[PDB]
């Protein structure tokens, strides 16, 4: 089988490139944010624009959702992330502590805890309510591409152009292991299957890697797309076929069958770099951006 | 810095 996403909406608004787009868990959302400084809430089943949300003072490279749907959570050039009621707009907290721009963010699933990486190395968690840093982990030799929890906060997976995958016990900061193929491209990007079970790792070499990180081992490899100078998110698909998205350097959102690995669809429509795809929580939806020269956002959505 | 290159 093979899904059938056909482009649905164009959303536009963005006056600098988009670097992360994210559903909201309860599905209703879709925000976006920008290298513009500004991130921007769209609905998730026809893209109509809802609110600006600004205060950062530099570009902004990634956006997270609480699970409640409630909060945002933004990593900003500026060095901080800021913590935003999505209702109100307003800045709860600016959380400050990393030396350099802060690149990727992510609540944990009780939406209690921040982790965040940043160019200076490091992993950093942050307590929500407070807005305090929590712990540092000293991550690292290189910028920190993508951190993520796992289904239950108890691990943090982080990744790093030092060719790397850490995964860490969130409570007692230790690195429980390290993860590397028999080359060291840089990584820049990884994430905990649903499951927990394994991670997707993307590195600069044009290559996607599904990995039983329990076992340290490689289970799925991706190819075909373009993928050596840009973080692109890459996402599960869960809500009907079993399919790894991703977008790409060549302009496209690719789709692989996670079994067989095999390309089974590929989107035109973006004129620039894919930086991200998010996949709708509960409907066959994905959505996609696209750097400087496109600035836009597409709604994809498939039957199956 | 996601947008650069």
């Amino acid at each position: 089988v093979k899904p059938n996403y056909a482009l649905k909406f164009t959303l536009a608004g963005h006056t600098k490139a988009v670097s992360s787009v994210k559903f909201s868990p309860n599905g209703e959302w879709l925000a976006s944010s920008s290298a513009d400084k500004l991130i921007k809430i769209w609905g998730a089943y026809d893209g109509k624009f809802e609110k600006t949300i600004s205060g950062h003072k530099l570009g902004i490279s990634d956006v997270a959702w609480s699970s409640d749907s409630n909060l945002l959570v933004s990593a900003s050039d500026d060095k901080t992330l800021k913590i935003w009621d999505v209702s109100s707009g307003k800045c709860l907290k600016t959380l400050k502590g990393h030396s350099n721009y802060v690149f990727c963010c992510n609540f944990n699933p009780q939406s209690n805890l921040i982790v965040s990486g940043s160019f200076d190395e490091s992993v950093r968690i942050w307590d929500v309510k407070t807005g305090k840093c929590l712990k540092t982990l000293p991550a690292h030799s290189d910028p920190v591409s993508a951190v993520h929890f796992n289904r239950d906060g108890s691990l943090i997976v982080s990744s790093s152009y030092d060719g790397l995958c850490r995964i860490w016990d969130t409570a007692s900061g230790q690195c429980l292991k390290t993860l590397i193929d028999d080359d060291n491209p840089p990584v820049s990007f990884v994430k905990f299957s649903p499951n927990g079970k394994y991670i997707l790792a993307a590195t600069l070499d044009n290559t996607l890697k599904l990995w039983d990180y329990s076992k340290g081992k490689c289970l799925k490899t991706y190819t075909g797309h373009k993928n050596e100078k840009y973080c692109i998110f890459a996402n599960f698909s869960v809500t009907g076929g079993k399919w790894i998205v991703s977008g790409s350097e060549d302009n496209l959102v690719y789709i692989w069958n996670l079994q067989t690995k095999e390309i089974v669809q590929k989107l035109q429509g973006h004129t620039d770099v894919v930086i991200s795809t998010a996949c709708h929580p509960t409907e066959n939806i994905i959505a996609s951006a696209a750097l400087e020269n496109d600035k836009t956002i597409k709604l994809w959505k498939s039957d199956c | 810095m996601r947008t650069e290159p």
